[PDB]
RNA sequence: UGCUGA
DNA sequence: AGGACAGCGTGTCAGCAATA
DNA sequence: GTACTGTCCTCTGG
């Protein structure tokens, strides 16, 4: 799936669309983490996470929220994955460590990193009968899907600088992803008229199916297009009009009949 | 050059292209760039990547 | 015995899990030492430095472009693939420089 | 209970060597006396190295010679490795 | 690099062997208080039965045994040959003799 | 084919057979220069990976 | 040699000669050598494997009134073909020319003497006729044998022919050498639709198959499963059946659970995730309930007695040894090696789920082996022969339950009352193509086996006993990779030798200088050789970690950890015995040495394979210039030039006997095949069988 | 079911 | 109501042998 | 082969 957007041809938009940019790719725990340290029934654990010279660059985030991020959402994916095994199986330093024991029974205590993410492990016990074996898998099965924060649906963006010689001048804002919502809060950085995605079915729920006929004809024809085959509009047109005749994306084939 | 699946011919297990060339060998010549014509024939590795585009083209 | 700790160190086979009491409780020759071990083992133990990392990472295609026109005009570039069968000559795939319209003849 | 080993009717104990004070344990105990294991082809004629200086660390090549012909051997030396073939010698300590 | 001078005083008849004993779970903590007891096959006429040894080994726990017979027995026995290097450190003379290599397992019977 | 075109054909087919070690480094963003055998090693990782995506570039 | 005598431009001055007509004193000898690997399997398959296939053959015990009958076959005899009894006259033999003016089958007859036995002290021995097996051509048991050519034109025949084939109904079956995996070789493989075989499985498992002595095969596989563990499945008549490992290695070994451990932990002592996987495999299922090589026999005996279809007078523990020697390992003869090569099979599974290893492509020919003539032949007779041992004492069993004492007068009347049988299954297997076997011999195809071999022209004849058939089921499949031409086969295979249409890919053909391997040799001084070259047994004193150390195998059996500086000198050591006929090493072993380095190259170690149905190919050995044999797996680890000045000093460990050795026979009759495009040389190649 | 032709 | 999953699907074009 | 429909399957809402 993927999206177009022009992006405006103003100098305060050139400026917002780096950060735009930098704000709409996926950060992913695994994408920032050196190497854990697992001890093992009291099983301990120290994500020793990156330095930020080589990942802030182009992924806007910082240290306070992605370690916030680990003690409200992975630290309790952790007893929910843990759980998900053994069902089947047979000064402020302070107030962060209290509030977040506060919710789960089995951690003790974390650590603290005052400068730049030292050293943050954790520590757990399930202390009468557990499957102790190497559960590094787990944390480490978990610690790939786990991602710091991410527009629902869209995996990265970039700025194909130039599309046109005729007004050279043109920019756009193409995507990986489909979320046509998630972009209609920057009118002023980026033209949403002149949106575009090859999705036919969220563009039928955004805009309507008048405008999904059109982005059907353009998409059989862009796809005839690179092999230098060139198909009448006329049938096209027809195909499309058959295709939403009844109000919805209707497939051309056994269930469509 | 010589191009399979939109990429060079595939290596060996060992990382050999074929068994003349030295393993992970840099010249383009392993890679199926073959520099000669029809007019004065291909030696036996090219006409080897030859035969491997001609057949999956069929 | 002078061996690994697992298992009956001076008898024959593993023991069981070390749960409760002594060893506790082996089937064969069920003979008891260290109710409980000195240390509780230390796994040091570490992950990979190349995949998650953006440390320690720091450091360590257009074709041969022969002339022909189909907008403009001074160059395209073709890859050849044999797309056809054994009968039959080899396509040509071209592609243009000032644009880029992929042409895909027949030879 | 141990059930202790019982021996097969055709089998009988073979009583320890007192005409061996050789492998007798005093003698292998002494400052001056060192024990090796030495692993060997099944075919290996050790006859064909006496009077020869094989090594005590190391790699090297050895030549003997058996039945006429010369035959040139690896010698490998090591330090024993954890759980290597203990040696057994008669005890007058052990009964 | 330190060298010996090699010699096979070995067996006079080649029927004098010594004991080498490996067990199959590890290392024994304190072989001090283990008894070995070599039996013998009491044929001497059959060939084959005349080299069949069996090593026992007792302790308070359990008892080991070894054969250089039947399944127990080994292939290193044969493919591979095993000595034993009595080296005098003060003269730098190895005297060498045939061994016997045991692998001793856990008894027990119903 | 002309002689005296056969002789450039011939000393550009010549020169194309040292171009492989340049091209493979500097699209494995390896120090530009001193690595003979680095490049070697990060081809047959690159080879044996999981993900394949750094093999293709 | 072999080669030498090759002609050094072609001549015209041959026809035009005063003895053109003159039928020649002996046959050419290069026409000869082209279907001389479906002619040496089959000589092997009817007199030295006969023998081997009927002495596996466990005796058939089974029960009549309240006696117990034991009947064993000693011997089995095919005859060449003759007149059926004496009943025609003035010539006994029967030559190939007639049955194909006649439309019949060449067959001999195969006649075997069983000994029954009444408790095993009241015994005869009865001659049965079982039934008649179709013959080859040339093979030794057929009438054409040691003919020159000009007797060959007495007899209606070519005078320059090389047979290979039978005739079933007139019609020349021509067996096509099949594709198979490999032999007695651990292959690790990531195949994603596993993980469907149970609850926690992975796509992780090194596959085996295995064959002893060309009469039986089994495919046996290693699972991964998430926890750590390992399964093994097993097939016996074509159902799967899913063991622990730990109950298959406690039955396996008398051995305690610390050395068992510590075989499995060689080369990754320092790994805690394995220590601590290896010890729930040994405990969590075994020190449930069975503790001694008894007791696990017994257990396992129990769940299997009732699909095994064991004697019901067998006691569990004889149920269990009749699983292992029938369905695990086939190719040992010993239980302690049956272990060590469990063992290997599981180090390896380990290092590939831990990424530590390269799976190995199935579809590559480094891993890949030839099925002949022979080896179906027999592994049908011998299934057949079982088969008939049943019928008849299905029949014991059924007609009266009545007295045996003097039920004795008619044990004749009765083994001929089922030695009626084993005929008719044989031609179908030979005039359909098609198998029908309660095991499938382990093959995974059951039809297309064999193919109608037609003399349109002598290039559309030649070329059926030098293909080679990926497989049939392959004709139907989404995806095209076992249709890509890897560049392992160079020498093996022809580059243009292939059908341009369906079968594109899939029927491969050899090349001119390829042979298929057929002797059989003793094997048994090997093992004794490789430990004076340096080489420690598998029982001890490695004198390195069992990580700076090579797994040395040799046929399914595990020597063992040859040291890591002393494996490259083996290896060339080997090698030169090989080209210089010395020692007993086959000209044909296949010395392997796949380095060792930390990247996740394939497994490390020294094989060495000497089996009958592998491909070589001969290369001039530079350094000795002695013509030395390699391997499908042993060229990928050694230059080799083509052309000279092509040589270089420390590179181009050998070189190719001809510039043109890559192409087939076909693909050698096109003139000028360089300066034309490929898409037509291979087009070539299909014309000219038309 | 093995072949073959566009 | 978050799933787990079992369940249908197609697949250019004509000949010959031969045999169910 | 993959992706669809389908099919429940039964988990928190009045």
């Amino acid at each position: 799936p993927m999206m177009s957007v022009p992006v405006l041809n103003t100098k305060k938009a050139l400026k917002r669309v780096k950060s735009l940019k930098k704000q709409l790719t996926r950060v992913c725990l695994g994408e920032v983490l050196q190497k854990i340290d697992v001890q093992e029934q009291v099983y301990q654990l120290r994500f020793q996470f990156l330095p930020h010279a080589y990942y802030q660059q182009e992924k806007c985030l910082r240290p306070e929220d992605i370690l916030r991020f680990m003690e409200t959402r992975f630290f309790k994916l952790l007893m929910e994955s843990i759980k998900k095994k053994n069902n089947k199986a047979s000064e402020a330093m302070e107030r962060r460590v209290q509030a977040v024991r506060e919710i789960h029974p089995f951690i003790d205590d974390y650590q603290y990193d005052t400068e730049e993410s030292l050293w943050c492990q954790v520590t757990v016990k399930l202390p009468l009968m557990k499957i102790n074996f190497d559960m590094s898998s787990l944390v480490v099965s978990l610690a790939h899907g786990a991602v710091i924060y991410a527009t629902k649906g869209i995996t990265r963006c970039l700025l194909n600088e130039t599309t046109n010689n005729k007004n050279e001048k043109e920019l756009v804002l193409n995507t990986e992803g489909i979320n046509l919502p998630e972009l209609f809060k920057y009118a002023e950085v980026l033209d949403l008229r002149r949106l575009y995605s090859n999705d036919i079915h969220a563009i039928a729920n955004t805009y309507g199916i008048e405008a999904a006929l059109r982005v059907i004809e353009k998409e059989i024809k862009d796809v005839f297009a690179v092999y230098g085959i060139a198909v009448d509009p006329r049938h096209l047109s027809l195909v499309a009009d058959y295709m939403c005749f009844e109000g919805v994306y209707k497939p051309l084939n056994r269930f469509g009949i | 050059q010589i191009e399979l699946e939109g990429r060079r011919p595939p290596l060996m297990a060992s990382g050999k292209s074929l068994p003349c060339f030295e393993p992970y060998e840099f010249t383009p010549r392993a890679g199926g760039f073959v520099t000669g014509r029809f007019l004065t024939g291909i030696k036996p590795p090219e006409f080897f990547f030859h035969c491997m585009a001609g057949r999956e083209g069929l | 015995a002078n061996t690994c700790s697992s298992f009956q160190s001076d008898l024959d086979f593993c023991s069981d899990c070390g749960s409760v009491l002594p060893l506790p409780g082996a089937q064969d020759t069920v003979t008891c030492i260290r109710c409980g071990f000195n240390i509780n083992v230390r796994d040091f133990e570490g992950k990979v430095v190349k995949t998650s990392v953006v440390f320690h990472q720091l450091g360590t295609g257009p074709v041969v472009d022969r002339r022909c026109p189909r907008c403009g005009h001074e160059g395209m570039a073709y890859h050849t693939r044999q797309m056809r069968s054994a009968d039959e000559g080899q396509t040509v795939f071209y592609t243009c420089t000032n644009c880029k319209f992929q042409e895909k003849e027949d030879s | 209970d141990a059930a202790r080993f019982s021996c097969p009717p055709n089998f009988t104990a073979k009583p320890p060597a007192s005409e061996s004070p050789r492998f007798s344990l005093e003698a292998l105990t002494g400052p001056d006396t060192e024990l090796w294991l030495i692993q060997a082809p099944a075919d290996f004629a050790p006859e064909c190295f006496n009077g020869r200086h094989v090594p005590l660390s190391g790699s090297q090549i050895v030549k003997g010679k058996l039945a006429g012909k010369r035959h040139r051997y690896r010698v490998l030396s090591s330090c024993p490795q954890a759980g290597e073939a203990t040696l057994l010698a008669p005890s007058t300590e052990a009964g | 690099l330190p060298s010996a001078r090699w010699q096979y005083c070995g067996a006079p008849d080649g029927s004098q062997r010594a004991v080498l004993v490996q067990f199959s779970n590890g290392k024994l903590q304190s072989p001090g208080n283990m008894r070995f007891t070599l039996y013998e096959n009491k044929d001497s006429t059959n060939p084959r039965k005349r080299n069949q040894r069996i090593l026992a080994a007792e302790t308070d726990r359990l008892s080991y045994v070894g054969n250089n017979f039947g399944t127990g027995a080994l292939k290193c026995n044969t493919l591979c040959r095993h000595f034993v290097g009595i080296l005098n450190k003060t003269s730098g003379q190895m005297e060498v003799y045939d061994a016997e290599l045991f692998n001793m397992q856990p008894l027990f019977s119903d | 084919v002309k002689p005296k075109a056969d002789v450039k054909r011939q000393r550009i087919i010549e020169e194309s057979t040292h171009c492989g070690p340049q091209a493979v480094r500097a699209a494995l963003n390896l120090p530009e220069a001193a690595s003979y055998d680095e490049v070697r090693g990060k081809w047959q990782d690159a080879h044996l990976g999981k993900d394949q995506r750094d093999f293709n570039m | 040699s072999r080669w030498r005598n090759l002609p050094s431009g072609p001549s015209l001055k041959h026809l035009t000669d005063p003895s053109y007509g003159i039928p020649r004193e002996q046959q050419k000898a290069a026409l000869q050598e082209l279907t001389r690997a479906h002619v040496e399997s089959f000589n092997y398959a009817v007199h030295e494997g006969l023998g081997l296939a009927v002495q596996a053959i466990p005796p058939f015990e089974f029960a009549f009134k309240d006696e117990r009958i034991s009947f064993t076959i000693l011997d089995a005899v095919i005859s060449p073909p003759t007149v059926p009894k004496g009943t025609i006259c003035k010539e006994a033999n029967v030559y190939p020319a007639e049955c194909r003016g006649r439309r019949s089958t060449y067959r001999g007859k195969l006649t075997a003497d069983i000994n029954w036995a009444v408790n095993g002290i009241s015994k005869g021995i009865i001659k049965q006729f079982l039934g008649y097996v179709p013959i080859m051509v040339k093979s030794k048991l057929c009438n054409l044998r040691n003919l020159p050519p000009q007797a060959l034109i007495e007899h209606h025949e070519e005078a320059e022919e090389m047979g290979g084939y039978f005739i079933i109904n007139g019609i020349e079956k021509v067996i096509r050498m099949l594709i198979m995996p490999r032999r007695n070789f651990p292959i690790a493989m990531i195949r994603p639709k596993w993980k469907t075989r149970g609850p926690g499985y992975t796509q992780y498992g090194v596959s085996m198959h295995c064959v002893r002595e060309e009469h039986s095969a089994v495919n046996m596989n290693l699972h991964y499963l998430e926890n750590g563990t390992v399964m093994l499945n097993f097939i016996y008549r074509k159902e799967l059946f899913f063991l622990p490992l730990g109950f298959a290695l406690k039955a396996l070994v008398s051995f305690s659970d610390y050395q068992i451990f510590q075989e499995l932990i060689k080369g990754k002592e320092d790994d805690s995730f394995l220590r601590n996987s290896v010890s729930q495999m040994l405990r969590i299922v075994m020190e449930e309930g069975c503790s001694t090589q008894k007791q696990v026999l017994n257990y396992l005996g129990e769940c299997f007695r009732v699909k095994l279809n064991v004697p019901d007078w067998y006691p569990n523990e004889q149920a269990a040894e009749f699983l292992f020697n029938q369905c695990i390992c086939i190719h040992l003869k010993s239980n302690t090696e049956k272990f060590y090569m469990l063992c290997l099979m599981t180090r390896k599974l380990f290092a590939l789920a831990k990424g530590e290893c390269m799976e190995d492509n199935p579809d590559s020919l480094v891993n890949q082996e030839v099925l002949t003539p022979g080896q179906l032949f027999l592994m049908f007779l011998k299934e057949k022969l079982e088969g008939w041992l049943v019928s008849i004492k299905i029949a014991f069993d059924k007609k009266a339950q009545k007295t045996s004492v003097s039920m004795n007068t008619d044990n004749l009347m009765r083994i001929f009352t089922m030695g009626i049988d084993l005929t008719k299954p044989f031609e179908y297997l030979f005039a359909t193509g098609n198998l029908r076997s309660k095991t499938g011999l382990g093959l995974l195809q059951d039809s297309g086996l064999c193919v109608v071999a037609d003399k349109l022209n002598f290039i559309r004849y030649l070329s059926h006993f030098r293909c080679v058939h990926r497989g049939a089921d392959f004709a139907k499949m989404r995806t095209t990779t076992v249709r890509r031409l890897l560049p392992e086969s160079w020498g093996f295979l022809c580059p243009v030798h292939t059908p341009d249409g369906e079968p594109c890919g899939l029927m491969n053909h050899l090349t001119a200088v390829c042979e298929v391997v057929t002797q059989f040799v003793y094997t048994a001084s090997i093992p004794a050789l490789l430990c004076n070259l340096g080489v420690t047994p598998i029982d001890g004193a490695p004198h390195r970690s069992y990580s700076e150390c090579y797994p040395v195998l040799l046929d399914g059996v595990m020597v063992g950890w040859v040291d890591k500086d002393l494996a490259p000198g083996i290896a060339d050591s080997l090698r030169h015995f090989k080209v210089l006929r010395e020692k007993r090493i086959p000209p044909w072993m296949e010395v392997v040495l796949i380095p060792m380095t930390g990247k996740p190259s394939l497994y490390p170690g020294l094989f060495l394979f000497t089996t009958p149905c592998r491909l070589v190919r001969p290369v001039q050995n530079l350094a000795l210039g002695k013509e030395e044999l390699i391997g499908t797996m042993e060229q990928i680890f050694m230059n080799v030039a083509i052309f000279e000045d092509e040589v270089f000093a420390g590179v181009t460990t050998h070189q190719e006997l001809f510039p043109h050795s890559l192409l087939s026979v076909i693909a050698n009759f096109i003139p000028f095949s360089d300066h034309n495009q490929s898409p037509r040389n291979m087009y070539q190649c299909q014309m000219g069988k038309q």
